[PDB]
């Protein structure tokens, strides 16, 4: 392979890219192996002088282009491993978010292998961020946001309500009160496309948890079956505050979605109102 | 070493296959039996250690392991024989007698030889819980001959280690069973019992013993009786404090009722010829009962019965009464100074906390007592307080608070000087702790005034009186009060942010800063250990040998507080620290304090420069890798201020050079550095120089220099205005406001003149 690449690299560019680059890209995407040709990996190590690296330079850019081609084609785990070998936290977190965004819309219960794949990818990304320099400030903020969001998602899917409520209260990023709607809107202007798109599922899960809590509160007796009237009034007041903050946010943000989502938003607003 | 049984067996068989000789097999039998014990294979461990002992009669650890395995299994006689032959082989073991005693106790057949061995071990060692339990199990089936030895061992252990709460409780129980109250009273009269007061059951037993002694000796009034009454009241107060700390309501109400009954009983002797330590402890317990009633009201509001909006006023009145409780008076006949000092310090702390809480809750009031006296004459107020506390169970005459009114105590108002004096009195016995310091900082921030942390740290640390020589270098020897002030400000800001996030809700709001029984610690164990190590290293209380370990433990957390990579706080908080340090070093007019402040600021800036470069290049942020809480992007620095931060570092360098004694060099450095803050400092220095020249003489050269300085200041203000109008990123980091800049430019132009101005 290297003996043929030594002759293929002699040709210059011909109508974009190069025939040698196209051939090596096809070969690597057909082989899917790089532990000795490009470099071994313990868990998140750097690159090693492989066979092609001991003869040709620009190995970092070559690996980056190969991983980009694989991502454009439809590869996830191998592209992530290649970028981890080439040491690129920005691209690693970018591909991680791009692969975990569409799965957020669907269920997150352990039913197939996509959840295990996203879990191992998140673990690899977090260990790479712990051992070495991570990504940019906004990228790390989005990573932490997505981590907290998938944590709340799995906590809600597992059947627990109080855990989801307390984690969504400790997140300190949902509209709390009217004085917090201002800073929430101010911070919303510095988000991203994924952070604006997953808000639909976030609000759906939040309204589901709130409706479950309200149904449990209505099933529980006001004076009997526990839960004193003062506790019921305090819960009703905190629900009023949360609904007012959420509706003020959704009304004064410069973004609209769909009629069904809007109707459900107002439904939860008046349910907690 | 501890894994699965399958892995243990696989390792054992691999080692056995690797061993090619029975001698080596029996030699590795030690680790074989160890792995057998970790995997719960007692018979195999026993046979392995037996083969090891048979092939080598050395190492007492193997004999001890064999004895432990025999005790676990059931070969008491074999274990005793093995221990005896091991002691005969090597008589240089002390725990072998304890192991023999444990084996005999497991056999449940006590022996005189074991009794003598444990007696020898107790005569050798100063005391041990193991030997205590051994003696208890041995003499639990003997008689008075064993009871005497047990009492002697308990006395020896109490003389050795005074921190023996369970031992003291067992001794008191044995005394009460054998009908001996004098020895129990003599043991409870010790001064260390105040510190031992930690278990509610032990405190209740002490209270019962003291009540029995009082009922038996009712008829004498001496200093011993005063001390016994004070200890009884302290134990009752500790019981009430524990009930308020733990989550309940009925237990706290019963404890408050018992405290009120004890106070009503002691009020009979209060009104007598007792006007010294007895009255001091009576006022102390009255203030403690007021604060405990407030805490019980808060606990009931937490358990949901009456809301905070209706229970704050009774709690505020109780705090006001506790603050108005008279101070401990003097005693004409001394004798209980060790208790009088503790009571005085407790009064100091109570007055401090009550005044601080009342000030934070009222925001300025003093006419409430006068209005109550003029309206209800305190009688209806006390009746309402009793009805809110004890409902309708206790009558008005069955409590000491029903007969007393607000006019019975003093009528002093919480003042700043009194609060500072009480805080100093509390600190003189607290010896420095970050909890109350953060609490006082939060109180000062709520009162909207700067906290005097300088004098507090000066009186805490008797070695650093705001005078140090080491400023730079990340070393533990360069630790001054500025790092401690920065840490205290960090904890205060964290607590304030937590309180602000908790208050932003429709839930019924709580008063600011919850009391101690309902407020857990917010710091971390690592931070507490670092603070303790720093205190021990500064106060010269280290040990010859552990100094390097203490310095390493200090540096492990100082590498983050010294503004270096891999943080635990926030870059915006570090920038605020640096700005506050520079402001405190530039606004004063001393010498040594300003030099230390600017040196610490210069060190922080020169250590943060890599983080500033990283923020400029837009890379990683301080990830939560260290146990130093966690924040968000709302308190983080931006990317359009890295040049401003570098220029502020250069400004700090130039200010340090100016104070060192290089005025012209610092002026040249300030002129070379391009920054709005640099030009503002240049204008301030030029104004100060012009004032000094006008105060002194005015030669031709000095007049020309002053004119040139005024022209340079005018040009710097003009270029500041131009940069603010052009580059919008400079407006995100502005020292003095635009109005202040404009008024300074106007004053400079008016002092200079027209025509020549621009």
């Amino acid at each position: 392979a290297l003996q043929y690449f030594y002759f293929l690299r002699n040709e210059k560019d011909n109508q974009g890219e190069s025939m040698f680059l196209r051939c090596v890209s096809e070969l690597v995407i057909e082989s899917r192996e790089f532990d000795m040709l490009l470099g071994k990996l313990e868990k998140d190590g750097s690159r090693k002088p492989g066979a092609i690296d001991k003869f040709t330079r620009d190995t970092k850019t070559i690996i980056n282009k190969v991983a980009s081609v694989a991502e454009n084609k439809g590869l996830f785990e191998e592209a992530a491993k290649l970028y981890d070998l080439a040491k690129n936290p920005d691209k690693v977190l970018e591909l991680t978010n791009k692969l975990l965004s569409p799965v957020v819309s669907q269920i997150s219960a352990p039913q197939s292998n996509r959840e295990r794949l996203k879990n191992m990818a998140l673990a690899i990304a977090e260990r790479y961020k712990s051992q070495g320099v991570s990504a940019e400030k906004s990228i790390n903020s989005t990573f932490y946001l997505l981590l907290d969001l998938i944590t709340f998602f799995d906590e809600y899917h597992a059947g627990h309500i109080d855990l989801s409520f307390d984690v969504i209260e400790r997140l300190k990023l949902v509209p709390l009160s009217q004085d917090s709607v201002e800073e929430r809107v101010a911070a919303f202007r510095n988000f991203s496309d994924e952070i604006r798109h997953n808000l639909s599922e976030i609000l759906l899960a939040t309204m589901n948890i709130l409706f479950t809590q309200y149904k449990r509160l209505k099933g529980s007796g006001p004076t009997t079956l526990g839960r004193p009237q003062r506790v019921q009034e305090d819960k009703d007041s905190v629900l009023r505050s949360q609904a007012r903050a959420l509706i003020t946010f959704a009304g004064m943000i410069p973004y609209r979605m769909s009629g069904d989502t809007n109707a459900r938003l107002v439904q939860m607003e008046v349910l907690m109102n | 070493m501890r894994r699965s049984k399958a892995e243990i067996q696989r390792y054992v068989e691999n080692a056995q296959n690797s061993a090619s000789s029975p001698r080596e097999k029996s030699m590795k039998g030690f680790l074989f039996a160890r792995l057998y014990y970790e995997a719960k294979e007692y018979e195999l461990a026993k046979r392995s250690v037996s083969s090891y002992i048979s092939v080598q009669e050395r190492d007492p650890k193997a004999h001890r392991f064999l004895g432990q395995l025999f005790e676990i299994e059931g070969n008491v006689e074999k274990a005793v024989g093995c221990y005896k032959r091991s002691l005969e082989l090597n008589p240089t073991q002390k725990d072998l007698t304890l192991r023999i005693a444990e084996l005999i106790c497991t056999l449940n057949i006590k022996d005189g030889r074991a009794e003598y061995w444990v007696e020898r071990a107790s005569k050798l060692f100063p005391g041990s819980p193991e030997i205590y339990r051994l003696k208890e199990q041995l003499l639990s089936s003997q008689g008075e001959a064993g009871w005497n030895q047990l009492f002697d061992l308990i006395q020896a252990e109490l003389f050795a280690r005074p921190n023996d709460v369970y031992v003291n409780l067992k001794l008191v129980d044995l005394f009460l069973s054998n009908q001996r109250l004098e020895e129990a009273v003599l043991h409870c009269l010790k001064p260390e019992r105040r510190a031992l007061r930690t278990d509610i059951e032990w405190c209740s037993c002490v209270v019962r013993v003291f009540k029995e002694y009082l009922a038996s000796k009712q008829g004498q009034k001496n200093t011993n009786m005063r001390m016994i009454t004070k200890e009884l009241l302290l134990a009752q107060c500790d019981v009430v404090f524990l009930t308020l700390s733990k989550k309940d309501v009925q237990k706290s109400k019963e404890a408050l009722e018992r405290f009120d009954q004890a106070l009503l009983s002691v009020k009979q002797s209060v009104s007598g010829t007792d006007a010294s330590d007895l009255s001091v402890t009576f006022y102390e317990m009255r203030g403690h009962y007021y604060m405990h009633a407030g805490t019980l009201l808060l606990k009931m509001a937490q358990s949901c019965e009456v809301q905070w909006k209706a229970l704050i006023e009774p709690a505020a009145l109780c705090y006001l009464l506790a603050y108005q409780v008279p101070k401990p008076k003097s005693k004409p006949v001394k004798g209980d100074d060790n208790g009088q000092g503790f009571l005085e310090e407790l009064a100091f702390d109570r007055q401090s906390k009550s005044g601080h809480l009342l000030l934070t809750l009222s925001h300025g009031k003093q006419n409430f007592i006068s209005e109550i006296i003029e309206t209800f004459a305190n009688q209806c107020g006390q009746s309402i307080l009793l009805k809110f506390l004890f409902e309708d169970n206790l009558s008005m005459q069955d409590s000491f608070m029903g007969s007393d009114d607000i006019s019975y105590v003093e009528n002093r108002v919480p003042d700043l000087s009194e609060l500072s004096q009480h805080d100093n009195g509390s600190l003189r016995i607290h010896n420095g702790d970050l909890q109350h310091l953060t609490w006082l900082g939060l109180q000062w921030h709520f009162l909207s005034t700067l906290p005097p942390l300088r004098k507090w740290l000066k009186q805490i640390f008797p070695r650093v009186p705001q005078e140090t020589s080491r400023l730079e270098s990340n070393i533990p020897e360069s630790i001054c009060l500025l790092d401690l002030e920065v840490f205290l400000l960090a904890v205060v800001q964290t607590s304030y942010l937590q309180l602000q996030d908790n208050n932003t809700t429709a839930d019924p709001n709580r008063p600011r800063c919850l009391p101690l029984p309902i407020c857990k610690q917010l710091f971390t164990d690592r931070q507490r250990s670092w603070w303790d190590a720093v205190y021990s290293l500064i106060t010269k209380k280290a040990l010859p040998g552990t100094s390097a370990k203490l310095r390493s433990v200090i540096q492990h957390d100082l590498t983050t507080l010294r503004a270096q990579e891999k943080h635990g706080l926030q870059p915006a908080v570090l920038v605020n620290w640096a700005r506050g340090l520079h402001k405190t070093g530039y606004s004063l007019n001393s010498f040594y304090d300003q030099k230390e402040y600017m040196g610490r600021c210069v060190h922080y800036w020169k250590k943060l420069l890599p983080l500033l470069d990283l923020v400029k290049q837009k890379k990683s942020i301080p990830e939560p890798v260290d146990p130093l809480f966690k924040h968000f992007h709302n308190k983080d620095i931006k990317v359009s201020e890295v040049k401003d931060l570098e220029d502020e570092a250069c400004i700090a360098f130039a200010t340090l050079d100016l104070v060192d004694g290089k005025t012209e060099d610092a002026i040249i450095a300030f002129e070379s550095v391009k920054n709005v803050v640099a030009y503002w400092n240049l204008a301030l220095i030029y104004q100060r120089k012009a004032e000094e020249i006008e105060n002194d003489c005015l030669p031709a050269e000095e007049q020309e220099e002053f004119q040139e300085c005024l022209l340079k200041c005018k040009g710097f203000l003009k270029m500041i205005c131009d940069e603010y109008s052009a580059y919008p990123s400079i407006a995100t980091s502005l020292p003095v406001p635009v109005e202040t800049v404009f008024e300074m430019l106007d004053s400079v132009k008016q002092s200079l003149g027209e025509a020549m101005d621009d």
